[PDB]
């Protein structure tokens, strides 16, 4: 009494699948397999996934469904002292869609650019080209491929910008794509999960339809088996490497979505006695299984490029947007029926990001709706005000130096923001709130207590797991740079301010809460550490 | 509430025979939440089958269970005398928790006639103001039996207390106790008392009497 | 291994209140949810209430709700059921039952403790010997008897010759009539052994603090 509920369970699942499954399943995982010694990478990947990844993924989902509230009120009602964790998590997600939605617009921009027999990015003789343009990927920095120059010199116009200090002109074609995106988002998150739960049916499922088509097309290409070899051929030499275990841990952590309060929010609409343990296992698996599949879709085509198109595999095998917006489209253009693959590819990229933005924004709305009945009373006006703020500020990413803006936030939005956020999530739950209570809560929901395996992971493994990542992360730290450009010192600071903006809420809200409660210190802790339940 | 009805209520079986019990719920029960308990006479219940198909530790494989929705069943492939008990199902699906009305499993044996003993009021009771005549019907099968008290020739109906024992764990027979209480003023006003037991074993009733002289 | 002992319970007058306890041992008690299940004299099982591992989730049946209160001591490993305004339909044997997992069920039960709610007054039984009648003295075997009449409440302890001979003995369950129990027991022995040796009915009714031995003589 009283909360809206899912329209039935597929909606929830596809909402969680759609959230967790995004461009990151296509553009980092397959690369890591290739780099880390292939099928061997699965060992550290799976271990990290089992001990670190799923237990944390499991945690938020159970926590969300149990406390029946958004991120802020949820931690407020769990550990009032740490209620800042809710605030931090929410505005981390708040920062993230100032940038992340630009990837979708890029996807939409290639989509409409792709409505022709002759794909613009296949040729070096165009107006935006330079004398250094190769037909395909090479080793040398100064000579870009054709697909690269289309992306940078035409779509992005990143060549006009000398850094983050010069953003240059606003591309209004790019701005139209961002707006179309927020439109799609709006009428999605329009009425809440009663609609949003419906729309994810397309956005979550569609990627698999296209993955199948590209899986079949790619494997029928000459050289496709050569690609799979680079992808999956095991070197267990890597298993002994620290960098390989760190890549496994990190990838597993960031691929599943804990720390944005999205799983918390989404699960909060579940029926109390719903089995969230079966949902957490099914959903986790599908997320990973998707990455594994997509790997074949990519490296199948990657091998084809090395075989038929004469390019060194190390040059075409890459991560980040470069893979999806340059390397892969370069291959599609050489194939017969190119236009078809192109159109469905870029729509896949779109639908891959969309259901992700849904959960991200939903984390904020649900969080604020439960804290402030004012904006709970009017949903339609709030999201309009939120997305308007997004779009206006997002005009910065539609500029000629937009990528420089994108790359800054990408690094600092939460890299370490969410890490320390989830670390305090694992600590608050397992120690402060206690595992005994937590297990008791889950039992009352699904009927049985968590296996003591999960309990150990939440208390010990997770914290050192997040620590293992955060330590090795700081150990290899180097100042922000993109390509040959090095970001200024003031820019790096602005990132740390964005990164620490969210995390600072935890200690801050603890102080303001500590000082707002009368009595002795030891008496003042106990009041703030006593759950809403008790 | 979710009402679990069981049938049959009482069930008789010869060892080695196959027995089946049914459990019907007024509302659908999650297959994972339906359980069975065996309770032997004079003892507390023991978890027997859980989550419909699962035998508890120490449960012979001769036991099985199956079902779903509103219909479940317990089955013993080859019955043993150590299986004679009352079996209750239960739903843990939702509160309030509910137990089935139970199925009582009893062993079948060969028909046996009762040995009828009759006893006069004790000397001690005859000083206290009351008088009660006791008649024991022992070691007979099946359980159903009918005692009839007679003072002299007349039949007496009111004022009786009948008690059956539980089925014996060895010979699997039954025994009953019938007690007729009177005032001695009413007892000492009649010279003859008869306890006759009608049972399936014989066409005519087994009679045991005495006179107040000896 | 795992043991659950129910204690307390006995006779109580309607509207009265009583406290039941269950001593848990052999497992970590804090880790398991406990429930009280009861069984009426008609042998019907009825779940009463459930309490969680940490007692933070409590469920009651609609019959006992507002009257019974279930509590938990995880330090001393004791389970409690506090009853109030007890009615006569609350008469039953109360079981301490453990289970954490709903998909498992109650995997351990105690020996139970008997609650009797009546406005009836405790009375001690009159134990009577049952001697046979003179003649014809068969031949082969003889059956003696003991009559325990007009007592309340249950139980009573009846053994033959201080429990030395348990064979051929039928002790009939007591029947309640007009707020008084009547119980009888029959024992059959060879005519060689009686009245050669002694046969004595041993009756114990702790409620009335009665302990009586009755020897059977062929008066
Ligand atoms: C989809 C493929 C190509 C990528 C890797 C998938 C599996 C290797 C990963 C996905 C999630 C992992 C699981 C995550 C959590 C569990 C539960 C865990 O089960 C228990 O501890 C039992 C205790 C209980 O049931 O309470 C054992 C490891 C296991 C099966 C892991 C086994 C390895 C798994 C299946
Ligand atoms: C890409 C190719 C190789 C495989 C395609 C995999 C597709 C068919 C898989 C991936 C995710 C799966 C879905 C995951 C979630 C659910 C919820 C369940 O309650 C109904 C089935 C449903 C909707 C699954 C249907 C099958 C599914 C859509
Ligand atoms: O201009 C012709 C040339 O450019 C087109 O680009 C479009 C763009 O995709 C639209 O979003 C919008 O901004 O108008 C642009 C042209 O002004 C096509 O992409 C290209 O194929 C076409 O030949
Ligand atoms: C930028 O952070 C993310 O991409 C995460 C998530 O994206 C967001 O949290 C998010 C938040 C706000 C706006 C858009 C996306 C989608 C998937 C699941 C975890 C991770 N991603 C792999
Ligand atoms: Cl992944
Ligand atoms: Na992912
Ligand atoms: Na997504």
């Amino acid at each position: 009494d009283e909360r809206e509920t899912w329209s039935g369970k597929v909606d929830f699942l596809l909402s969680v699948i759609g959230f967790a499954v995004d461009l990151a399943n296509v553009w980092r995982f397959p690369y890591l397999c290739y780099k880390n010694g292939g099928g061997a990478f699965l060992v550290p990947y799976g271990i990290m996934l089992a001990v670190g990844g799923i237990p944390l993924f499991y945690m938020e989902l159970a926590l969300g469904q149990h406390n029946r509230k958004g991120a802020i009120t949820c931690w407020g009602r769990l550990v009032p002292l740490f209620k800042g964790i809710g605030y931090a998590v929410v505005l981390i997600a708040f920062y993230v869609d100032f940038y992340y939605n630009v990837i979708i617009a890029w996807s939409l921009r290639f989509f409409f650019a792709s409505f022709t027999n002759s794909l613009p990015w296949t040729s070096c003789n165009n107006i935006w080209n330079t004398p250094n343009c190769r037909p395909f990927e090479g080793h040398v920095e100064g000579f870009q491929s054709a697909a690269s120059e289309y992306f940078n010199r035409y779509i992005l116009e990143l060549n006009r910008s000398e850094g983050i200090h010069d953003l240059g002109a606003i591309k209004w074609d790019m701005a139209l794509c961002l707006l179309i995106v927020y439109l799609i988002c709006y009428f999605s998150l329009w009425k809440g999960i009663s609609t949003s739960g419906k729309v994810v049916w397309f956005t979550a499922l569609f990627p698999y339809a296209v993955l199948l088509i590209l899986l079949i097309r790619g494997l029928t290409l000459p050289g496709s088996f050569l690609g799979i070899q680079y992808y999956l051929t095991p070197n267990f030499s890597a298993i002994y490497k620290a960098e390989v275990w760190v890549d496994a841990a990190t990838q597993v952590f960031f691929s599943l979505g804990p720390g944005f309060g999205v799983l918390l929010a989404y699960a909060s609409y579940n029926k109390y006695h719903n089995n969230v343990y079966k949902d957490a296992l099914l959903t986790s698996f599908i997320n990973s299984a998707t990455s594994f599949i997509a790997g074949f879709v990519i490296f199948s085509v990657l091998g084809y490029m090395a075989h038929t198109l004469g390019v060194r595999i190390e040059d075409v095998a890459t991560e980040g947007p470069g893979l999806v917006f340059v390397v892969y489209p370069a291959a599609i253009a050489t194939m017969p029926a190119s236009t078809f693959w192109a159109l469905i590819f870029f729509m896949m990229l779109a639908t891959l990001g969309l259901d992700s933005s849904f959960g991200g924004s939903e984390a904020i709305i649900t969080a604020l709706s439960d804290e402030f009945p004012k904006i709970k009373r009017n949903r339609e006006l709030f999201v309009a005000g939120l997305f308007s703020l997004y779009f206006v500020v997002g005009l910065a990413s539609c500029t000629q130096g937009g990528f420089y803006f994108f790359h800054l936030l990408d690094r600092y939005a939460a890299g370490y923001s969410i890490l320390v956020a989830v670390f305090f999530e694992a600590i608050a739950v397992s120690w402060i709130y206690g595992t005994n209570r937590f297990s008791e809560d889950i039992r009352d929901m699904i009927g049985f207590p968590p296996g003591r395996y999960w309990q150990v992971c939440w208390r010990f493994v997770a914290p050192i797991f997040l620590l293992f990542i955060t330590v090795y992360g700081l150990i290899g730290y180097e100042p922000l740079t993109y390509a040959d450009y090095v970001y200024p010192s003031w820019a790096n600071a602005l990132g740390w301010c964005i990164a620490g903006s969210s995390v600072v809420m935890i200690p801050a809200v603890a102080i303001f809460k500590l000082l707002s409660t009368p009595g002795s210190l030891r008496q003042r802790f106990t009041i703030l550490t006593t759950p809403w339940r008790d | 509430e979710n009402v679990l009805t069981q049938s049959p209520a009482i069930m008789s079986t010869s060892p080695g025979e196959k027995v089946t019990m049914t459990c019907r719920a007024s509302s659908s029960v999650g297959s994972s939440y339906l359980h069975w308990y065996q309770q032997k006479s004079g003892a507390s219940p023991k978890l027997w089958i859980y989550s419909t198909s699962n035998l508890a530790s120490g449960v012979p494989a001769r036991f099985s269970g199956s079902g779903s929705g509103t219909s479940y069943s317990l089955t013993i492939s080859s019955v043993e005398a150590e299986d004679a008990a009352t079996y209750y199902c239960q739903q843990f699906s939702g509160y309030p928790l509910t137990f089935g009305s139970g199925t009582k499993l009893e062993m079948k044996r060969a028909d046996a006639a009762p040995t009828v003993s009759i006893f006069p009021p004790s000397s001690e009771q005859l000083t206290s103001g009351g008088a009660s005549v006791v008649c024991f019907l022992n070691n007979f099968y099946p359980k159903d039996i009918n005692v009839k008290w007679k003072i002299d020739g007349s039949e007496r109906q009111n004022g009786v207390l009948n008690s059956w024992t539980d089925q014996d764990s060895k010979d699997s027979t039954y025994s009953m106790s019938s007690t007729l209480t009177l005032t001695k003023d009413e007892y000492e006003r009649h010279n003859s008392y008869t306890c006759e037991a009608t049972h399936k074993t014989s066409t005519s009733p087994i009679v045991k009497s005495f006179n107040r002289n000896e | 291994e795992v043991q659950l002992v129910e204690s307390g319970g006995g006779l109580v007058k309607p509207g009265g209140s009583l406290k039941l306890s269950c001593a848990a041992s052999g497992f970590t008690f804090s880790s398991y949810a406990m429930s009280w299940v009861r069984q009426s004299p008609e042998k019907r099982l009825e779940w009463v209430a459930e309490i969680s591992s940490g007692g933070r989730y409590i469920y009651y049946s609609d019959t006992v709700t507002g009257r019974f209160t279930i509590s938990r001591d995880n330090a001393r490993n004791i389970l409690h059921l506090e009853m109030s305004s007890l009615r006569s339909e609350d008469t039953a044997m109360y079981y301490c039952a453990r289970g954490e997992v709903r998909q498992r069920g109650f995997d351990y039960w105690g020996q139970g403790t008997t609650l009797t709610v009546s406005s009836a007054k405790t009375t001690a039984p009159s134990v009577y010997p049952l001697a046979p009648v003179c003649g014809d003295t068969t031949g082969s075997s003889v059956t003696l008897g003991c009559l325990v009449k007009g007592y309340f409440p249950e139980p009573v302890t009846l053994t033959w010759n201080s429990g030395s001979l348990s064979s051929g003995v039928h002790t009939f369950p007591a029947v309640l009539q007009s707020d008084l129990y009547t119980l009888s027991s029959s024992v059959t022995v060879t005519s060689s052994t009686w009245p050669s040796q002694s046969i004595t009915c041993n009756v114990a009714h702790p409620a009335s603090s009665t302990k009586v031995d009755k020897k059977i003589e062929p008066r």
